[PDB]
């Protein structure tokens, strides 16, 4: 909600 | 700034009741040739402090700072575009940059690092066509949030809508008159809005196209001439 979708492309 | 045409396009499709047909033929509206070159792959809302940072699918990054200036770093790792409040735009580089952009470039860097280590690239598995070059790359003109979504307006006219709950997305482009839907499984398809008017579409897409109209409507009315205070 304050950042987008998390987890770990491509600089 | 092709927002007016988009509104006219969305109004048209929504008024045709695409989901209220004898037989819905959404598959015949697919047009894979209309896939957008650009969309927003990552974002960070630090608007309490500094602004909104984002990555485009071509790996370029941008920040719309709170003072309404914009800084864009191209994927060449050196080219910079700065866009002032009035829209003027300067092109420059990181190696020979003005000392005056030191703060803003450093901030872009901070945003960039946060997003490589913790955010996912929306649409990461799509293979770009040769060129993907042009045009000067789009920058973020404006953005806003609702209870249900974040709304991102790019300078090439595209309007992107990310729904928070289900991670589904719309990429609307008014020149091609097309819409890209990213579903719950992250699959992508592009439809011509005019063929959706013609053949209809599923309730999943239709509801979202109705929401898109109201959101596009909010963009046009923002600081418009009827009420510059909004
Ligand atoms: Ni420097
Ligand atoms: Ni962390
Ligand atoms: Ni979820």
């Amino acid at each position: 909600l304050v950042t987008s979708t998390i987890k770990t492309d491509v600089v | 700034c092709h927002l007016s045409d988009l509104l006219q396009q969305l109004t048209s499709v929504n008024a045709s009741k695409p989901s209220e047909r004898g037989l819905v033929r959404q598959e015949e509206a697919e047009d894979p040739a209309c896939i957008p070159i650009f969309w927003v792959s990552k974002w960070v809302d630090y608007s309490d402090k500094y602004g909104l940072g984002y990555q485009l699918c071509d790996n370029s990054v941008g920040v719309l700072f709170n003072d309404s200036t914009r800084l864009i770093l191209y994927n060449d790792g050196d080219s910079l575009q700065y866009i002032e409040r009035d829209g003027t735009e300067s092109y420059l580089t990181v190696s020979s940059h003005p000392n005056s952009l030191m703060k803003k470039i450093t901030l872009l860097n901070y945003f960039r690092n946060y997003m490589s280590e913790h955010l996912l690239k929306a649409g990461a598995n799509i293979t770009p066509r040769e060129g993907d070059e042009l045009a000067r790359l789009p920058y973020l003109r404006t953005w806003f949030r609702t209870r249900s979504a974040i709304i991102l307006h790019l300078s090439n006219g595209t309007v992107q809508i990310n729904f928070f709950q289900d991670h589904t997305k719309l990429i609307l482009c008014p020149l091609m008159a097309a819409v890209t839907y990213i579903n719950e499984k992250r699959d992508f398809q592009t439809y011509r809005l005019s063929l959706l008017e013609e053949y209809g579409c599923c309730k999943e897409l239709a509801s979202r196209l109705r929401y898109a109209r109201t959101m596009v409507d909010k963009l046009l009315s923002s600081r418009s001439a009827s009420n510059r205070l909004k």
